[PDB]
RNA sequence: UUGGCGGAAAGGCCUUGGGUGCUUGCUGGCGAAUUGCAAUGUCAUUUUGCGUGGGGAUAAAUCAUUUGUAUACGACUUAGA
RNA sequence: GCGUUGGAUUGUUCACCCACUAAUAGGGAACGUGAGCUGGGUUUAGACCGUCGUGAGACAGGUUAGUUUUACCCUACUGAU
RNA sequence: CUAUCUAGCGAAACCACAGCCAAGGGAACGGGCUUGGCAGAAUCAGCGGGGAAAGAAGACCCUGUUGAGCUUGACUCUAGU
RNA sequence: AGAACUGGUACGGACAAGGGGAAUCUGACUGUCUAAUUAAAACAUAGCAUUGCGAUGGUCAGAAAGUGAUGUUGACGCAAU
RNA sequence: GUGAACAGCCUCUAGUUGAUAGAAUAAUGUAGAUAAGGGAAGUCGGCAAAAUAGAUCCGUAACUUCGGGAUAAGGAUUGGC
RNA sequence: GCCCUGAAAAUGGAUGGCGCUCAAGCGUGUUACCUAUACUCUACCGUCAGGGUUGAUAUGAUGCCCUGACGAGUAGGCAGGCGUGGAGGUCAGUGACGAAGCCUAGACCGUAAGGUCGGGUCGAACGGCCUCUAGUGCAGAUCUUGGUGGUAGUAGCAAAUAUUCAAAUGAGAACUUUGAAGACUGAAGUGGGGAAAGGUUCCACGUCAACAGCAGUUGGACGUGGGUUAGUCGAUCCUAAGA
RNA sequence: AGAACUGGCGAUGCGGGAUGAACCGAACGUAGAGUUAAGGUGCCGGAAUACACGCUCAUCAGACACCACAAAAGGUGUUAG
RNA sequence: GUCGAAUUUGGGUAUAGGGGCGAAAGACUAAUCGAACCAUCUAGUAGCUGGUUCCUGCCGAAGUUUCCCUCAGGAUAGCAG
RNA sequence: AUAUUGGCGAGAGACCGAUAGCGAACAAGUACAGUGAUGGAAAGAUGAAAAGAACUUUGAAAAGAGAGUGAAAAAGUACGUGAAAUUGUUGAAAGGGAAGGGCAUUUGAUCAGA
């Protein structure tokens, strides 16, 4: 265990995470901080009409030059993308805290995403090579994930 | 050091931004001044611009090498049905402008104008207005006194009409809504005309006259990005220029360390406001008449339509006007016609012209032929008909 | 409550009639203390939330699809029970 | 306010002439402007000549050949959300 | 075919802190200082004015009691003869 | 090689494939070089001329040698210009 | 096969179908083209491009070291049957 | 005297700005007022100087105390101190009931170098004082090594004509396999063999974490194995320039 | 660009000269109160839109030394001799 | 440009650093050439550039004299502790 | 009697404590580079003991959630502690062309002493 800093019970929350995934850190990021706080099935959809391109992930803080659409509007954005890496990560992620929930006994109707971070995993290096007989960097920025979904209660 | 040699520079100033318009009908910022003596009538008519065709008459300019002679002329043509007037819009005059008191509305308005204030009609439960005719349920008393403050205010009287956009060929469906300035005396007498006239059609006929200067106001044709080369006329850099030659070498001396406005940059073509003055009207034609395309010379039976319907647009069956030249704004674009803001006399306004042929050959091509008909006698029987 | 006036940003001004309260215009009776020798010694207006009563109304926009009078993408401009 | 040119020779600035013109005014902006160009000249290395030097070599003397790199950042500007 | 938008992949140069101007004075050409002008989130495509942009401890010039290539009856020597 | 006929007078129908002329400077020519900014008029060249040398020799090597290159050579040669 | 041809172009045997893709079609680019009238006025300079081009027949100047120049220049013809 | 003409330069701009006209301008005179780290008084810190006080409990005579004046500072000098690794002594010092280290807009002491404590984490050593010793204190050196950013999900992954449909496999197919189609190399090949070089890349099976700058079930990848058979082909022998 | 005497800046903060190494004032331990220096007291901005006598009207007024410029020559402008 | 002979090229071989090789450009001699690469002398020397690590307290300068193959340095006296 | 950075065997240190100390605490003159002469690294630490996570569930799987071992999993072989740069989430606050700082106080949060 040892996730990131949560407050809401562990009784009736349920855990999910996924280390050294090979997966964009910054899309991800997007990805999760679009569905933080949702409700785990209107989040599950949203993640669905995403890769099929019906809504879009809102780029908030790695959005430097990427693109503009019209999907971004519901969010108050004009930057959003559909980065589906990003999304079958963290909806496979979603569904095996809804399996976690499921064995624990919660209900499945009152959760929610309660937590979800995304940090930088230890990059995996390749090598590109420049004109001139240069050799640069070709690494990859994968992530650690992890989320938990608890019920909605008061 | 100085500039070496002297050339004007490239494009206006007074045009600028060379942005796209914020709306699809370009604003009339100025109305004829208020003669209030004469009977009340519109400053202005809606049309959509149909296509241009071409002309042939007599010139009448003494004194000019063509006088008496034939001269052909290109014409614009635009489909201009009959307004109806929905409304009424008095203003008041204040240290800050102009400013609009209140309006009062006709009490039945057709679903031409009310998808106007609807971006999902087919959608929506359409109860636009719906309250609103509730005003005129057994004496209309709250639309008498509206109508009693503008009286009492409003040094500024215009009328809300929209178009008949499904008369037309387009496919919009949506009608275009616009305020018109009443000229004439006595906002009171402005105030009766409009109310008057609520629910009821103008027709171009009763607001322009043959041989009227007039001024079209309309967005022009959209271009997207632009380079400096065609946006604003510079010269091509040599073909030897690297990094590209369509391109401005010097866009700014070191000081001031800053582009200036004045210098040419890429960017939006078209899709601008524009307001072209002193265009001669040469025909107030009614699509009710047929031989709209004749005149006293010709006496063919035919419309102003050419064969095969004006291209991108279709054929006239409306109130039309045929100005002298050339308009901004493209085919099916809603322009507005307003009266000339001055009292031009200078020979070129004021000579009655009158049409001796309308071109109506197909302009899909290198038309031949008049009319069908025309097509017929020459071509002789063929193998499918004739 | 009667009526009128006010459009420059009127949102206020004037006025009619009655009801009811106070009146320090004048003359009385009772009360005040102990906040202790002062402590702003809390009296204004500014939004919002929520509850309780009463009145009132019963939409759209965006995405997706479509159009090309538009257009790099956004945006624009069209259509669709 | 508005315009102030087209050319022959010359890398040329300068000059000069032809010609048109209303006029062919003078200048600045890091002697504006090379991640705008070009590279004819000056001003690397090759080579030739003249003069000079014993020589290696010198020459505001002449001649010929001679790689013109990068913007995706910020601002400015142009357009667009 | 790019650029552009998307999925996936994903560097580098550069970076005191940073980034709107005018004038002043100032190491005599400010992004910061002074006085004014002003100044509203977050941004996209271009762009080549500026960042006295980047690239390299200037290669021209001078200094050094720092060299090296080359030349000569410079000084002092030397293989050979 | 020729003739007739034929066609929107097309026809080396795509492909493939010299622009030419009057001159000047310069190097005779073919050839060669600064691989990675100079292909040139620079270098070489045939031709011409000069020089040394008859071998216990000329020219040139080697620290030295009972050592070498020219030389498996001999002036119509070798060596140096 | 065409064609003088191991040229270019198409095909047989054999081999491959491997270069990150999808959608749009703005500017500016890279590569490829066209263009009215003028025809180097552009530019340091015809740079770049265009024009010419194969074959047959005719015709071919100055100059020349007599060998060339020379495809000189300049013309005509070309398919199919 | 004041004012005006004389009095023309380049981004828009400067009595500092606004603005000011019996001035808020100019000349002059009289007051009142504003405020420097200056002056006056006081307190406190330090320094320097001159003194008092071993007459005891009274352990701090380098102490305690009295008096007066003074305090800017680069280069630089000197002095008194703070901190680090190790050493002799001592506190019969701290500590698995938690040493050291680390984190801690929590507290306390010092002018400061720093010191101390609480909390969290943690796991095995460490500290105060008197002295000794030095490889003893970092912000820089285009410093060294390592690590990490913004740039930035950006530049870009655009030469070599070109791919498409279906089925199979598979969790997953633009990229694997089969079939169908469309194309190309067009015999000076994108064909079939070799020399040098490589060294197992050959082939089969399994197999996809990494590599194949997308992908991948595929592979010159990964794991395990199989495979190169000579009297006649070469080497071996000969000599070449030469060693 | 070079000397002389002194005072300064370098090495120096502080108040004033908007701004500034050097000018004016004043040199600096930490604070409190008072008074001032130079400079100021319409507003920015703390402090008299103070008092008093005059002068000046500028279609480029003028507005505090260093200091950020102006001359000869002129004017029934106006003022005083 | 050249393309049948001063042709192109494989393998073998020879020439090795003040040496080689050069149809000659100081060209080439393993991305190194106006003297290759490798190791050592070597932590070469530098009057020249850069950096030079804790606090507080007190005092606190010089750019001047003379001499120097001296003028970016030093000795000397002066200023300072 | 004198010398001895080589070899062999020993005993020591006011030496260094994994960027230090030999280049090499470790399969170090190794991997790797160069035609070659030569050049030449990086790299130590779970825990007392693997007791190295049986079993269940989701997933194609890697893994996750549990369960369990252990004194501790805030020791899971990517393992003692686990800083900083840089980063995610949460919480708080501020935000008209930078930000940061000094004096002074308002406000909010938080806290010592009596
Ligand atoms: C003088 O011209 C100096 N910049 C050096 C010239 S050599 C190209
Ligand atoms: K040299
Ligand atoms: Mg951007
Ligand atoms: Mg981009
Ligand atoms: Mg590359
Ligand atoms: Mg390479
Ligand atoms: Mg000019
Ligand atoms: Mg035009
Ligand atoms: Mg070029
Ligand atoms: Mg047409
Ligand atoms: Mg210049
Ligand atoms: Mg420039
Ligand atoms: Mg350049
Ligand atoms: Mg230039
Ligand atoms: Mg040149
Ligand atoms: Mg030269
Ligand atoms: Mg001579
Ligand atoms: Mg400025
Ligand atoms: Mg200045
Ligand atoms: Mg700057
Ligand atoms: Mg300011
Ligand atoms: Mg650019
Ligand atoms: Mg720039
Ligand atoms: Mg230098
Ligand atoms: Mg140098
Ligand atoms: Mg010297
Ligand atoms: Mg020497
Ligand atoms: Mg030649
Ligand atoms: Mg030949
Ligand atoms: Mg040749
Ligand atoms: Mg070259
Ligand atoms: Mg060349
Ligand atoms: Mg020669
Ligand atoms: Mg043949
Ligand atoms: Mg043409
Ligand atoms: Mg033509
Ligand atoms: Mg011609
Ligand atoms: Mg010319
Ligand atoms: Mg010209
Ligand atoms: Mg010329
Ligand atoms: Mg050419
Ligand atoms: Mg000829
Ligand atoms: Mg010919
Ligand atoms: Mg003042
Ligand atoms: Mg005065
Ligand atoms: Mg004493
Ligand atoms: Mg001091
Ligand atoms: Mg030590
Ligand atoms: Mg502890
Ligand atoms: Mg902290
Ligand atoms: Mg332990
Ligand atoms: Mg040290
Ligand atoms: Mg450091
Ligand atoms: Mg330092
Ligand atoms: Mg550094
Ligand atoms: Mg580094
Ligand atoms: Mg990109
Ligand atoms: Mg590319
Ligand atoms: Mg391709
Ligand atoms: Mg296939
Ligand atoms: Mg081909
Ligand atoms: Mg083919
Ligand atoms: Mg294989
Ligand atoms: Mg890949
Ligand atoms: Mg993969
Ligand atoms: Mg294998
Ligand atoms: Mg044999
Ligand atoms: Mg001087
Ligand atoms: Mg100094
Ligand atoms: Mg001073
Ligand atoms: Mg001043
Ligand atoms: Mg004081
Ligand atoms: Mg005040
Ligand atoms: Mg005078
Ligand atoms: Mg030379
Ligand atoms: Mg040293
Ligand atoms: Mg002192
Ligand atoms: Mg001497
Ligand atoms: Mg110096
Ligand atoms: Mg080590
Ligand atoms: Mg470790
Ligand atoms: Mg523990
Ligand atoms: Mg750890
Ligand atoms: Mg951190
Ligand atoms: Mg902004």
């Amino acid at each position: 265990a040892r996730y990131g800093a949560t407050s809401t019970n562990p009784a009736k929350s349920a855990s999910a995470r996924g280390s050294y995934l090979r997966v964009s850190f910054k899309n991800t990021r997007e990805t999760a901080q679009a569905i933080n706080g949702w409700e785990l099935t209107k989040a599950q959809k949203y993640l669905e009409q995403v890769l099929d391109h019906q809504r879009a992930i809102p780029f908030r803080r790695f959005n430097s030059s990427i693109g503009r659409t019209a999907q971004g509007k519901e969010f108050g954005v004009t930057k959003a993308r559909w980065p589906a890496k990003s999304v079958k990560f963290v909806q496979g992620l979603l569904q095996n805290a809804a399996a976690n929930a499921e064995a624990k006994g919660l209900d499945a109707t009152k959760l929610y995403v309660s937590h979800i971070q995304v940090n930088q995993a230890p990059k995996q290096r390749r090598r590109t090579y420049r004109a001139h007989g240069r050799i640069n960097k070709y690494e990859s920025s994968p992530s650690h994930i992890e989320l938990v979904v608890t019920e909605k209660e008061e | 050091s100085h500039r070496k040699y002297e050339a004007p520079r490239h494009g206006h100033l007074g045009f600028l931004p060379r942005k796209r318009a914020a709306s699809i009908r370009a604003r009339v910022k100025a109305f004829p001044k208020d003669d209030r003596s004469k009977p009340v009538a519109l400053t202005s008519f809606l049309g959509y611009k149909a296509g241009m065709t071409t002309i042939v008459r007599d010139l009448d300019r003494p004194g000019s090498k063509f006088h008496k002679r034939e001269v052909v002329e290109a014409v614009t043509v635009v489909d201009t049905p009959p307004v109806v007037v929905v409304g009424v819009v008095g203003y008041v005059e204040t240290p800050r402008g102009l400013r609009s008191l209140t309006t009062v509305w006709a009490e039945h308005l057709s679903d031409e104008v009310k998808r106007r204030f609807y971006k999902n009609w087919y959608k929506s439960k359409k109860k636009a207005f719906t309250k609103y005719s509730a005003k005129y349920a057994q004496d209309g008393a709250g639309i008498e006194r509206e109508l009693a403050r503008i009286k009492k205010y409003a040094s500024v009287v215009r009328v809300l009409v929209h178009t008949q956009i499904r008369k037309t060929p387009l496919a919009q469906k949506k009608a275009h809504l616009a305020e018109i300035q009443l000229n004439g005396g006595s906002i009171s007498e402005k105030v009766d005309w409009a109310r008057e006239h609520f629910e009821k059609t103008v027709a171009v006929d009763s607001v322009f006259e043959q041989n009227e200067m007039i001024d079209a106001i309309a967005v022009t044709k959209g271009h997207g990005f632009e380079g400096v080369t065609h946006r604003w006329g510079t010269k091509k850099l040599p073909r030897k220029t690297h990094r590209g030659l369509r391109k401005v070498a010097c866009i700014g001396a070191w000081h001031p360390a800053h582009v200036m406005w004045s210098v040419a940059r890429a960017g939006q073509r078209g899709y601008h406001s524009r307001t072209s003055i002193n265009h001669k009207i040469y025909r107030v034609g009614k699509g009710d008449d047929e031989a709209n395309g004749a005149t006293s010379f010709d006496r063919t039976k035919k419309t102003i339509t050419p064969m095969g319907g004006f291209v991108h647009y279709g054929e006239i069956k409306n109130d039309f006007i045929m100005v002298k030249g050339c308009i901004p704004g493209n085919r099916k674009r809603i322009v507005t016609l307003r009266k000339s803001l001055y009292t031009n006399t200078s020979r070129k306004a004021l000579e009655e012209v009158s049409l001796k042929w309308i071109d109506t050959a197909s302009k899909f091509g290198k038309g031949r032929f008049q009319t069908p008909a025309e097509k017929h006698a020459f071509m002789g029987t063929l193998k499918k008909d004739l």
